[PDB]
């Protein structure tokens, strides 16, 4: 199967600057002097939407702000200016031989200046150690770049395979993130160890942060 | 001009068939396409059937040619995907397209039908509050509410039956490994107001038809 290697998997781009989405094919789909590879657009809640087919020919109604390129194995899609209606998640699809395939996308992101994360840290509640679980949540708010490194220490020890990130969509208003780690124990293992810090390292901290409690 | 149903809740080993209705288009003509999401997975597609002149030619992904078929009835404009020994990997959202002869592109997807696949009964979520900490550094508190083992997706979560908006974070789902989901909802108020306002969370469970109010305090 034509494996598409679609780079890169979240592209910031400030409004008005140029936005430059690659695809490269694991062989070539050309054939006759047609160059088979499919761009899409799609927002969250919606299906996709044609934008190119045969690597430069833009689909019918579609802006000129649009153009596709490339030929054999290595494909563009490039968006200048990036309107805001722009951002979104796109997608290559070769449309060589069976079975057809997809890269993994990319969603453009609003670029906007550094912003460090307020960071909290939240015990379980007494109700849900009732029931035999602990969940220990850590919030960062309103950051900006996504990237954050959340690390959980339990007296000391570096958690690892036990806790979870999720991240919200860039807020409609100021273009941040915000994410969640939540840490879940057994009620057991939760009440073997005192001090629970989450360590929150992000470019826009001089140095990391911790925010920790003792179980009590 | 496209529109996909019979989409629902199955378990690993079971059946179920999708129908998709067209308009707008010379459909006994048309190639089409099943392709489904799997959130986290992309696009992947899944099967396609032709004719235009000649065959009803069928073609799948071959990680589910087999199991799968394809069919169409031109009389009435539909095309049908029929699923058998589903798996949880299955899960996602199936959309219909028609197909172009020229590029193999797909050209105009209908919203989508969501098969989610597992072993899990259908539950509405326990509720838990993630409470305002004590002290502090600029008068801001965040507080919540865990929303923990429901399924299937989705549930909603306002605060103050809709009167507290800004500020709200309700975070995506995770699946956890017992095949129940998990979220939070956060938000952010005046450390001032923690002794005279209450703050309660709504969360709304449509597919078990459930509603919890909790109320996060100190």
């Amino acid at each position: 199967d034509i494996v598409l290697t679609q780079t890169p998997l979240t592209l910031p781009v400030s409004p008005g600057q140029r936005a430059t989405i690659s695809c490269r094919a694991s062989q070539s789909v050309d054939d006759n002097g047609h160059s088979f590879m499919n761009w899409y657009q799609q927002k969250p809640g919606q299906p996709p939407k044609l934008l190119v087919h045969a690597a430069s020919y833009v689909k019918s109604g579609v802006p000129a702000r649009f153009s596709g390129s490339g030929s054999g194995t290595d494909f563009t899609l490039t968006i200048h200016p990036v309107e805001p209606e722009d951002f979104a998640t796109y997608y290559c699809q070769q449309g060589y031989s069976h079975p057809w395939t997809f890269g993994g996308g990319t969603k453009l992101e609003i670029k906007r200046t550094v912003a460090a994360p307020s960071v909290f840290i939240f015990p379980p509640s007494d109700e849900q150690l009732k029931s035999g679980t602990a969940s220990v949540v850590c919030l960062l708010n309103n950051f900006y770049p996504r990237e954050a490194k959340v690390q959980w220490k339990v007296d000391n020890a570096l958690q690892s395979g036990n806790s979870q990130e999720s991240v919200t969509e860039q807020d409609s208003k100021d273009s941040t993130y915000s994410l969640s780690s939540t840490l879940t124990l057994s009620k057991a293992d939760y009440e073997k160890h005192k001090v629970y810090a989450c360590e929150v390292t992000h470019q826009g901290l001089s140095s990391p942060v911790t925010k920790s409690f003792n179980r009590g | 001009q496209l529109q996909e149903t019979g989409g629902g809740l199955v378990q690993p080993g079971g059946s179920m068939k999708i129908s998709c209705v067209t308009s707008g288009f010379n459909f006994s003509h048309a190639w089409m396409s099943w392709v489904r999401q799997s959130p986290g997975k992309g696009l992947e597609w899944v099967a396609e059937i032709r004719n235009k002149s000649d065959g009803y030619t069928t073609y799948y992904a071959p990680s589910v040619k087999g199991r799968f078929t394809v069919s169409r009835d031109d009389s009435q404009n539909m095309v049908y995907l029929q699923m058998n020994n589903l798996r949880a990997e299955d899960t996602g959202i199936y959309y219909c397209a028609q197909s172009s002869p020229y590029s193999r592109a797909m050209d105009y997807w209908g919203q989508g039908t969501t098969v989610t696949v597992s072993s899990a009964s259908t539950k509405g979520p326990s509720v838990f509050p993630l409470a305002p900490s004590s002290k502090s550094s600029g008068g801001t508190a965040a507080l919540g509410c865990l929303v923990k083992d429901y399924f299937p997706e989705p549930v909603t979560v306002s605060w103050n039956s809709g009167a507290l908006t800004s500020g709200v974070h309700t975070f995506p789902a995770v699946l956890q490994s017992s095949g129940l989901y998990s979220l939070s909802s956060v938000v952010t108020v005046p450390s001032s107001s923690l002794g005279t306002q209450t703050y309660i969370c709504n969360v709304n469970h449509k597919p078990s038809n459930t509603k919890v109010d909790k109320r996060v305090e100190p």
